[PDB]
């Protein structure tokens, strides 16, 4: 039972774009109109994810379409029009964690994109998004991803977007259907309030594959825990079942840097106050240093053991290793000091490079890549 | 039982009204296309919006599909029984029928026409109105005063004037269950 | 402090139409437009009042305009189009106490009135309500009353409308001003919930110029009181200060559930009948009085008592009534003016919901000679359930 | 005493935008008419709406009086300083001013034109856009391949082509503070 409650209260009239790690669109609309019809789409939107896909509108993969997206926190519009692709980015920073209105519309021979009812992109285009087939005009529209492969975008992008949508208007339709089905599916609603970071509810983990090559292992963890024990970071060898390295919490409340079952350092924290703690680690043959909020923890090894624990770690790093965040697979409990899943808010830099949970090989669905809920007072 | 989770409602109202019908359903794995049927026959040229929402992590998981038909100007030809149709592999499911009827205020087929006459001399003015709904009760007015006490009494389709001695006007009201529509005001010029 | 409490709950997002007994409009709008413009006016409406003015739109008193009104609980549209008056009345019942959308538009060569997005009147007209003046197009609009005298309508009507309005949209303007000033002025807001009756909050009364001349005085009061004391109905001789007839509530009794109330039929200072009653149980009750020379009977929920006078006393009171009634007399409802407590048992203001039939005719507070402002004419708030 | 309770706000935006300005006030007795001033001149032809709410049952009691000016399609001749004006007796009152100005994405004065030329022939294309906001940085594209590292810090305004051999295409992006607008794509046919 958590020591710090996080205020996990969702918002019923909202739509979470980040639900599906697959990148499958969260919504797919199929339009069929009798008159020639012009694309208009308005919605309110809020995120910290700097990269992802808001919407797609058009037809076949290599026919004629648009994609509204985020890259480096700014809007980007990709068009293919008759097999000629073009990408355009401009406008203000979007991923600032505040609701704004966004809107795409076809206006004259142009595409107009606005933030807060004020235009940031006006793109010149020859021809229309709607298209004739069997005496009707057709358009497809998808949210939170595209209906084809990121490969074949004008410019590739990691479509996974931890963002929140609300007050949507797709083609001035009145179809309270998305709204209804969001009401009865809380996995489709986003936090009522978001804060920077990535949230782990303790139900699973994420993993990567990273080179650590001579070798080093620098890890910085900006943690705000909801539970006194849990694996923040860990390496793992699929074949030998071993945990060459681990960094966890335990209780009555301290951090631990370990190789295998043996702990190489310890350092206490009052984790259940709800403050951001900065857990930092460094490893390289001869050396092994665990800091916390600037203060160093003293080692549980002579030096004759340390060299012959770092020797094991470097033997493991010549083999392949999965870097894990927020947990571990089932392992012999004699293989590491702590193995339970981390609960709380965490941000990891490995080797002076920030981890993007969207860029993982695997991520449990309930982990939110770029938002944490607030702590409840 | 079938894959439909809600059935098309109805829309009943006057010519020119824009309304919608919608059915929604739940299927397993990539959804089917939902067609509409006027009176058990495929609608080929109709404004529709299908809305698909997957419920699992994947496109192989369950889906909530929902089509909405749009009638923009409700003309009389749009009348009848509507229902949804989905082909699920080698099997054919259909929704419960929704109905679009058309009803509204009376509609004049004849209104009193201006006339000029010597008078005091006989003449007649007409006033015909139809529904639906029926019947439509008529009420005359002379110089914007009703002549009778409620629609239905007294003079109706034809109004005979023994003859006036001074220019006057004549309107016609047409009432049915929905309400009233009032005719042009004929002016009868006298010499 | 009252034995039965009624809800004081108002609706910040609502406009009260019956705010002013003068009949003055609760809002007056004035439009100037560059392009020629069709009138469109939508709003939600709720009332029990069977008669009054919803809105006026157009120009000068005699020029060209429309008035949308209620009469016999149904919509009524009046028009003047160059000196040609005309009126239409139709559609379903409106004054059913339930919210509904009403709209008016200049669509085509017609006026179209809708209730719940479904047309109830198409009136043929040739002409525009917006009038050109100085390169611009003008239109005046006023809610809950007209800008000119009610006699100069096509059909006289009593504009006073105890009705509530919300979600209005005048010509698709985005002017949150009415809304704002309503927030700050609770007098302009209506009861969140309404029920049939007329609420006397007990700060004032109302009165009429009724004739009782042979003679009857018959009164049926349908009441649901808040306080245990107050005047239901009474007659006033303005000259003599006297109170020829009164029907009131009083109490003092002596058990736990303090009964405790009486109704008192009374000529001037002496009672004629007294009847116990349970007014403070939130239920409706029927006090009913029937006088005429020789007879004087007071019923409470269909139950007579027998008098407080010998019969010799009864005549030597009914002859005093007979006398008062030969002269003009004012018929009071819900209280009396300041008078000696020697002239009539109860002089207090009545607190609560009440309806009054007098001589088989139903009193309409809008028709009153005077009607204190806080007395709502055709709606009561509900009872607070603790 | 100055009767104004709230003075005009502002409308800073782009062409075609529609916005309002409102000022309200409170007065004893019948409310006066309120006039709108641009740059000291009363606007004799503007969309306006005056709202008047009486506060007592009396019309000689107080009144709240709003006015909103509507600007249906924003354009430069509207740019300026707005304020309300009322007369009370032979004394006049002016509100504090509000401000309307135009601001948005670049507008194209001149876009690259279609042309036809022989191979290896020198020719020139043009691209002119203005704000506000200034500056406006330009960036040329040939067959959708940006001709420079970033907007502005490249070839601007006039582009000199030494000559082509295949048919090519040319666009030109105008970037300013508010964002970007992109020219029509010009095709240069070669023979
Ligand atoms: C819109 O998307 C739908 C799928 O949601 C496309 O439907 C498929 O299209 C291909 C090519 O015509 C067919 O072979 C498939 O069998 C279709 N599947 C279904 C379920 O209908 C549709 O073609 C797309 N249309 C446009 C204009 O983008
Ligand atoms: C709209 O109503 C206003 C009042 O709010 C009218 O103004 C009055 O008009 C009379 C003439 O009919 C003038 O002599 C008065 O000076 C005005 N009185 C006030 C208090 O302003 C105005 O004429 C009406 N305009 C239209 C087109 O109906
Ligand atoms: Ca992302
Ligand atoms: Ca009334
Ligand atoms: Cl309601
Ligand atoms: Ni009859
Ligand atoms: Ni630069």
């Amino acid at each position: 039972l958590p020591c710090v409650p996080f205020s996990v209260a969702k918002s019923v009239k909202s739509l979470y774009l980040g639900r599906m790690f697959s990148g499958t669109p969260v919504i797919r609309l199929r339009f069929k109109r009798l008159q020639p019809t012009r694309l208009v789409a308005e919605f309110d939107f809020r995120t910290f994810d700097p990269e992802g896909i808001l919407l797609f509108a058009g037809g076949h993969q290599d026919s004629t379409w648009i994609v509204l997206a985020l890259r480096a926190g700014r809007l980007e519009l990709q068009l293919r029009y008759n097999g000629v692709g073009r990408v355009t980015s401009s406008g203000p920073v979007i991923n600032h964690g505040m609701w704004q209105t966004i809107s795409v519309e076809e206006l004259a021979r142009n595409l107009v994109i606005k933030v807060n009812r004020d235009a940031v992109m006006k793109i010149a285009v020859a021809g229309d998004l709607f298209q004739p087939e069997r005496g009707l005009y057709h358009l497809n529209l998808t949210v939170g991803g595209i209906p084809f492969h990121e490969k074949d975008l004008v410019q590739p992008i990691n479509p996974r977007l931890d963002g929140c949508m609300r007050s949507w208007n797709w083609l001035n339709g009145e179809d309270t259907t998305i709204q209804e089905t969001v009401k009865v599916n809380t996995r489709m609603q986003c936090f009522s309030v978001t804060e920077r970071g990535s949230f782990y509810p303790g139900s699973g983990f994420a993993f990567y594959s990273l080179d650590y090559m001579t070798w080093e292992v620098e890890v910085v963890a900006h943690i705000r825990p909801a539970a006194d024990t849990g694996v923040l970071f860990a390496l793992w060898a699929p074949d030998l079942r071993a945990v060459p390295l681990s960094v966890a919490l335990v209780d009555k409340q301290l951090v631990v840097l370990a190789v295998e079952h043996t702990a190489l350092a310890l350092m206490e924290i009052k984790v259940c106050d709800g403050q951001e703690h900065v857990v930092t680690v460094s490893l390289r043959d001869g050396e092994a240093t665990l800091e916390v909020d600037g203060t160093r923890g003293q080692s549980e090894v002579s030096a004759a053991q340390l060299q012959e624990r770092l020797a094991v770690l470097e033997r493991h790093l010549r083999s392949p290793v999965l870097t894990f965040a927020g947990g571990l697979p089932d392992v012999p409990v004699t293989s590491a000091p702590v193995t339970a899943f981390y609960r709380g808010c965490m941000t990891l830099e490995v080797n002076r490079r920030l981890l993007d949970l969207d860029e993982a090989a695997y991520k449990h669905s309930d982990i939110t890549a770029h938002s944490c809920p607030p702590v409840e007072p | 039982e079938s894959p439909f989770v809600s059935n098309p409602g109805n829309i009943t109202g006057a010519r020119g009204l824009t309304g919608t019908l919608r059915c929604q359903l739940q299927v397993q794995g990539e959804p089917p296309e939902v067609h509409w049927l006027r009176d058990g026959q495929i609608l080929e040229l109709a404004d529709s919006t299908q809305t698909q929402v997957p419920l699992g992590e994947d496109e192989q998981g369950d889906w909530i599909v929902a089509s909405q038909l749009r009638i923009t100007s409700l003309q009389l030809s749009d009348t009848g029984q509507y229902q949804c149709l989905v082909f699920l592999g080698h099997q054919t499911f259909v929704s419960q029928p929704g109905y679009v009827r058309l009803e509204g205020l009376p509609y004049f087929l004849e209104e009193p026409e201006d006339r000029t006459v010597a008078a005091n001399t006989p003449f007649n003015l007409s006033c015909q109105a139809q529904g639906p709904p029926e019947p439509v009760d008529l009420l005359w007015l002379q110089d914007a005063v009703p002549l009778a006490t409620a629609p239905g009494h007294g003079p109706q389709r034809s109004l005979h004037v023994p003859g006036l001695n001074k220019t006057s006007s004549f309107s016609c009201e047409a009432h049915n269950a929905k309400g009233v529509t009032t005719s042009r005001t004929a002016t009868i010029t006298v010499l």
